[PDB]
RNA sequence: CGACUCUCGGCAACGGAUAUCUCGGCUCUCGCAUCGAUGAAGAACGUAGCGAAAUGCGAUACCUGGUGUGAAUUGCAGAA
RNA sequence: GCGACGGGGCAUUGUAAGUGGCAGAGUGGCCUUGCUGCCACGAUCCACUGAGAUCCAGUCCCCGGGUCGCACGGAUUCGU
RNA sequence: GGUGAACAGCCUCUGGCCAAUGGAACAAUGUAGGCAAGGGAAGUCGGCAAAACGGAUCCGUAACUUCGGGAAAAGGAUUGGCUCUGAGGACUGACAGUCGACUC
RNA sequence: UAGGAGGGCGCGGCGGCCGAUGCAAAACCCGGGGCGCGAGCCCGGGCGGAGCGGCCGUCGGUGCAGAUCUUGGUGGUAGUAGCAAAUAUUCAAAUGAGAACUUUGAAGGCCGAAGAGGAGAAAGGUUCCAUGUGAACGGCACUUGCACAUGGGUAAGCCGA
């Protein structure tokens, strides 16, 4: 029946890790990411949940590149 | 005080109406507390082969009485609760049976 | 002094059940300090561990009885 | 399972890297606030997920 | 005289209120205009003599170089 | 005296193991037998045997019948 | 492995265990499992629950029927152990020899 | 009562005034003394160890017993209900501070092979193995462990992909 003996028959992923996002909401047969939208080009976000945008912008990374633009602005950009 | 004595346990009526699973579990605890009331002495020890004798019918089946031997001896261990203790053995019996032994004592 | 990792390795190395082992009882502390199948193996040959015989299982009374079917 | 692919295999790996107490000199820095490992893990409690 | 129940006081518990704080938050105001195929934001894995996290960094891996300063870093050990 | 054995009484079941049997449906083998032969197998039957086993555990009796073993108790409290 | 038609149930060998908190006692009321004189559904909304039947061999089997069934209808008898008797075979050179596991 | 108004009490800031405090501020505690019809207030004693108060004006996230109110903490219930499926354990010895529960030997039992045996797919992820261990955890206990700590361990032209 529904509950204890259904929940018992939990093998089979319909999810797995997303190479894009790295959450495991790669949905396998659909072959899309539920949580990034990979493998479409623009990334899956909406204004109608603020708090998932917020979990995924910009500074919430490192900014390997981005991190030092503020430091080249000043300085107008020197090439030595 | 070491004494060696002869026992006849009549461990039918000790037993009469006890649970099959129990029996011969009971049947140690019988010939225990008949020792200790024998000789006085709260520690009471069977010999392998007692135990052996009184399993032999498997769980429910124990003989319905025994002749033992009770040994009274030293705790020479000088790390022990009491001085004393007993060792309760299986005895050998005459091709009279059990006709007429009382308690006897070994030489 | 338990010898759990002797009574295994004595059932491997004997190639038989675990129930079928013995291991002497009046020398636990050879047995305790052989750490090892080398070791066991030693051990098995020296008589301190040897392999209890199976238990019976005589067909003479099936024998008897398709002797009497005949 | 035992069939794995190696990127499962590689997650696995640093998820057992993390699974260490903390090391006790941690305790003595100056201005340290760290008791132990806030994060630790147990295969039977808690599942990875993936 | 006692036991039990209720109660008053003293002491001791339980718990984290109150007070006193604060490298945090909130609000207002100001200045400036700077991501990416020359591969961004984000994800992963590594990386320290002793480190898991955070922070940092990329096989040159808690850094290399230049310049400024001018004698430390520090939980322990070591070259100094 | 008590306790344990043991003996007797009382009772339940239904004739123990062993021994022997010119008991036993029959069936093989061997004698110069000759039958009322000798060996071997054989459910059951018969005598020893109203036997054997059990019998207070909530049964009865036991001082000349018997074999034994026992403590000289620890501990707490009470004045009308 | 044995019993048996049987990967049924029941017992055993290889291998594996005795891991399910223990001790004492044996009131009511429970729960699970039995048995009950005489009667036999009177109980109850109601045969609910239980009991009775049950394998195999021989015999025998009605209405009705779409002629295939009904049918294992119904109704009877038998069943252990022991000691024998007969039948049913193979190969080898209407015979001779040897062998032979199984059924009735 | 519903309702309206006046005069007060109390809390926290701001502008001003007047002050207390390491010779002990705030908060809290008391069978301490008092004031006020009351809201409240003043003092004593203690604890504490560094801030605080009164008056005028002005301002506000300003007064709790309730909302099956929110969050946290705490009782009675109560040493109570309960720990009862899967037949089952017993004797010696070792160990140990401590053994009904660990280990060895002996005995008695069970699974009875469409298994309580031997191996895999999925799923898990180090649970595998050794050594050691204070607490916690293993709804009794434990010397013990699928726990904790430190180490070790997965080898392919032919098995797979
Ligand atoms: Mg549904
Ligand atoms: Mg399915
Ligand atoms: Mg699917
Ligand atoms: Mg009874
Ligand atoms: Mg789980
Ligand atoms: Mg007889
Ligand atoms: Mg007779
Ligand atoms: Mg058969
Ligand atoms: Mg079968
Ligand atoms: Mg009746
Ligand atoms: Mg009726
Ligand atoms: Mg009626
Ligand atoms: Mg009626
Ligand atoms: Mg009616
Ligand atoms: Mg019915
Ligand atoms: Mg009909
Ligand atoms: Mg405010
Ligand atoms: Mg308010
Ligand atoms: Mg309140
Ligand atoms: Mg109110
Ligand atoms: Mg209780
Ligand atoms: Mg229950
Ligand atoms: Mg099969
Ligand atoms: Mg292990
Ligand atoms: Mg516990």
């Amino acid at each position: 029946t529904k509950g204890t003996g259904s929940f018992g028959k939990r093998r089979n992923k319909t999810h797995t890790l997303c190479i894009r996002c790295g959450r495991r909401s790669f949905h396998l047969q659909k072959s899309t990411c539920s949580s990034c939208g990979y493998p479409a080009a623009r990334i899956r976000k909406y204004n109608w949940s603020v708090k998932a945008i917020r979990r995924k912008t910009t500074g919430t990374g490192r900014m390997r590149y981005m991190r030092h633009v503020p430091r080249r602005f000043k300085s107008n950009f020197r090439e030595g | 005080e070491v004494v060696t004595r002869e026992y006849t346990v009549n461990l039918h009526k000790r037993l009469h109406g006890c649970t099959f699973k129990k029996k011969a579990p009971n049947a140690i605890k019988e010939i225990r507390k008949f020792a200790q009331k024998a000789m006085g002495t709260n520690d009471v020890r069977i010999d392998v082969k007692l135990n052996k004798h009184i399993w032999s019918s498997g769980i429910r089946s124990v003989p319905r009485r025994v002749r033992v031997r009770i040994a009274r001896k030293r705790n020479d261990e000088e790390d022990a609760k009491e001085e004393l203790y007993s060792l309760v053995t299986v005895a050998e019996v005459p091709q009279e049976g059990l006709k007429g032994l009382g308690t006897k004592v070994v030489e | 002094v338990s010898l759990k990792l002797q009574k295994r390795l004595a059932s491997s190395v004997l190639k038989c059940g675990k129930g079928k082992v013995w291991l002497d009882p009046n020398e636990v502390n050879e047995i305790s300090m052989a750490n090892s199948r080398q070791n066991i193996r030693k051990l098995v040959k020296d008589g301190f561990i040897i392999r209890k015989p199976q238990k019976i299982h005589s067909r003479s009374r099936a024998r008897r009885a398709h002797e009497a079917k005949q | 399972p035992s069939h794995k692919t190696f990127r499962i295999k590689q997650k696995l790996a640093k998820k057992q890297r993390q699974n260490r107490p903390i090391p006790y000199w941690i305790r003595m820095r100056t201005d340290n606030t760290i008791r132990y490992n806030a994060k630790r893990r147990h295969w039977r409690r808690t599942k990875l997920g993936f």
